[PDB]
This record gives structure tokens, sequence and C-alpha cells, in this order.
């Protein structure tokens, strides 16, 4: 039923239903995001989805992301679509040796 | 007293795990247990009048209890399954948690009972009455790597909480 | 209902302003954004996943899983909680 995601763009964290459509999450990013569906591309993987599909459809379980673990998703906003971009997060420093 | 001190932390540590479910009866323990893997536990209050704690676990046969003794400032196992010398005794009810888990993830001890008389005891990941503090969360996690927290690049104040609760579980 | 949280390196964050308000330390300060310019983004990341464990798991209802927690970042996480107080 339920499946914990993360929007990243070059992140927003979010629960939705495995039965939730596609174009249901195209919905959601115009609430804050305040840019419309029609401008908006998503990528799981590198690959687009269909917004006829739901997320189950398109891979995602409750146990693939779960809210502890949530599976990250990936958003790509002139005249053509952009390019999706998204950046990394800083590396953890190296284990104090102690702690090795 | 150094007796009635010890006891008071006992139960304030007890507080801190997060699986202590407190004043929990038999068939509310069954259920809490049925669906969980085998090796989960719980510790909650006892309905004898001479035990205050006692351990609920799920094993392939169900769920089953079994109860903590206190004697003269010391917590072990119930006395009634094994012969004393081979029940190790404690200040913490937690340390024993910790000691009786840590020997089953050391593969000291299987899911399969001894032959030759000796306590048998599987106990694999506990169960949360509530999602616990993030920070009690690394505490936890920190215990697992090392136990030296003073040799750490901490602050004094995060290693005096460290020191509160020192165990693994 | 949605808050926007802001890292060391810059990584803006956007969760539902309920799962952050587990934080005690942001309780108290609610612009709806809030900067954490000594918090990087590896950690910040995850802070944000123990709120959702939190909210979700407040029941004992759902067997509450365990919260997977690297040994690398536990040393800076754990200063990040304090400062959060969650
Ligand atoms: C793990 C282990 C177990 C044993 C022997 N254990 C028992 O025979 C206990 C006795 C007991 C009963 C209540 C109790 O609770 P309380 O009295 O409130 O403390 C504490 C102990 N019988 C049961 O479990 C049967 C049962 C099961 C589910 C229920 F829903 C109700 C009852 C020896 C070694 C060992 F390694």
């Amino acid at each position: 039923m339920d499946v914990f995601l993360m929007i990243r763009r070059h992140t927003i964290f979010t629960d939705a239903k495995e039965s939730s459509t596609v174009f249901e999450l195209k919905r959601i990013v115009e609430g804050i995001l305040k840019r419309p569906p029609d401008e908006q591309r998503l990528y799981k993987d590198d690959q687009l989805l269909d917004d006829g599909k739901t997320l189950g459809e398109c891979g995602f379980t409750s146990q693939t992301a779960r809210p502890q673990a949530p599976a990250t998703v990936g958003l790509a906003f002139d005249d053509t679509f952009e390019a999706l971009c998204i950046e990394p997060f800083s590396s953890p420093p190296e284990l104090p040796d102690v702690m090795k | 007293s150094m007796q009635a001190a010890r006891l008071a932390k006992a139960l304030r540590e007890l507080g801190q795990t997060g699986w202590y479910w407190g004043s929990m009866t038999v068939n509310e323990a069954k259920e809490k247990l049925k669906e969980a893997p085998e090796g989960t536990f719980l510790i909650r209050d006892s309905s004898h009048s001479d035990y205050l704690l006692t351990i609920s676990v799920k094993t392939s046969a169900g769920p089953t209890n079994l109860r903590i003794e206190y004697q003269d400032g010391k917590f072990r196992l119930d006395s009634i399954i094994c012969v004393k010398s081979k029940l190790k005794q404690f200040d913490s009810v937690v340390h024993l948690i910790d000691y009786y888990v840590q020997m089953c993830k050391d593969k000291r001890t299987g899911p399969e009972a001894p032959r030759n008389g000796t306590v048998h005891l599987y106990l694999t990941k506990p169960l949360y009455t509530s999602a616990p503090s993030l920070q009690h969360l690394c505490r936890l996690t920190i215990n697992k790597c090392t136990g030296a927290i003073w040799g750490l690049p901490l602050p004094t104040r995060l290693k005096d909480y460290l020191e509160e609760y020192k165990f693994q579980v | 209902m949605y808050v926007k949280l802001i890292s060391s390196d810059g990584h803006e964050f956007i969760v539902k302003r309920e799962h952050a308000l587990t934080s005690g330390t942001i309780k108290a300060m609610l612009t709806n954004e809030v900067n954490f310019r000594e918090i990087p983004s590896h950690v910040l990341s995850k802070v944000c996943m123990y709120f959702t464990y939190k909210v979700r798991y407040t029941n004992s209802s759902t067997e509450i899983p365990e919260f997977p927690i690297a040994p690398e970042i536990a040393l800076e996480l754990l200063m990040a909680a304090n400062f959060l107080d969650c």
C-alpha cells in the first residue's frame, strides 16, 4: 500500500500509495514547486514513466521504498524540457580507527 | 544503599530501551509476538508475586515467556530452568539482555536447543513500543562499533549521554 | 503545510511540516524555511528519513523495523540529532 519516496532535483520527502498513478505524482509537485504537470517529467533510474501507469506498474513496492529507506525519484523541468541532473550529497568522512 | 540506588538505575535504563512494555499480560504478549520472526523479544512486568520483569520471546513454536529473577541486587534468568551457576548474574536487566542477545549474534548459540542441559535463549532483534530517539539510535549504533567512547572526536556532553546507555540493543 | 530545510552545502529538502515538528529545536522556531549551516547534506537527508520513520511508527500497530545507520555518519548525525532535539 504505502510507498515512501524522495523526489530529488538539483529533494522532496513524501509518501504515496502503490495504486497512485504517475500523473498523480506530477500533481503533488505542482502544489509546492508551483509548476504545471504538463511542464513535468519523471525519471525512475534512467527511464521515463507513463502518467497512466501506477507506481507499482513502474516497479515500486512497500518493501523496496520503506520510510526508513525510501526509493528516490528524479525530475526534469523554456521550449524543450530540461535534462535530469541530481547532485549527490556530501561524502561522510573516514571512520575513526577505533570504530573501524 | 548500594542495592537501592543500583535498582532504580536498572529501571531507568529499562525506560531508555524503547522495548520495555511495563504492565503487559501474557495474552497481550502472545498476540503482539504472533507474527514476529523467530527471536524477537520484549520485556514486561511479571504477573508473579516473586518476580518483577519477564521476557516474552517468539520461537518457531510460537511466543513463550521467561521470567527474570532478582536476589540481593543481582538480575538473572529464572533459577527454576537451570542450576544457578549456569545462569549469569547482572546489575542491569538490560545488560542481562544485551549479553544473551550478543551471544546469539556471535553464533555462540543458535535457534536449536543444546542437548547438554545448559540454558538456551534465542534472541535476535527487539520489538519497540515506539520509534526511539534518533540520538538513541546512534548510541546503539556507536556502541556496536566501540566501547571506548571517551577516545572519540566528540564533545564531552555527548559522550556522557553515551555513557548512560552503553548497550548494543 | 510543507517546509524547506537547507544544509551546509546548500542541499534543499522539502518535507511535511508535521514531519519536521518531531525535532524539538525546529518546533520552537515556528518565512517557512530554515537554514542549517553546520549540518552537511549527507546528514541532513537522514534526519528527514528519521522524521518519516518516527511519524509512521509512532503507533506500535505495525511492527517497527530497525533504522539503518551506517557507522561513518553515526558520529556526525548524533551531534545533529542533539541539535534538532529528536
Ligand atoms: C523461553 C523459555 C521458556 C521456558 C519455560 N517457560 C514457560 O513454561 C512459561 C511460563 C510462564 C508463563 C507466563 C509468564 O508471564 P508472567 O507470569 O506474567 O511473568 C512467565 C512464564 N509458559 C509459557 O510461556 C506458555 C504460554 C505461552 C503463551 C501465552 F500467552 C501464555 C503461556 C524455559 C526456558 C526458556 F528458554
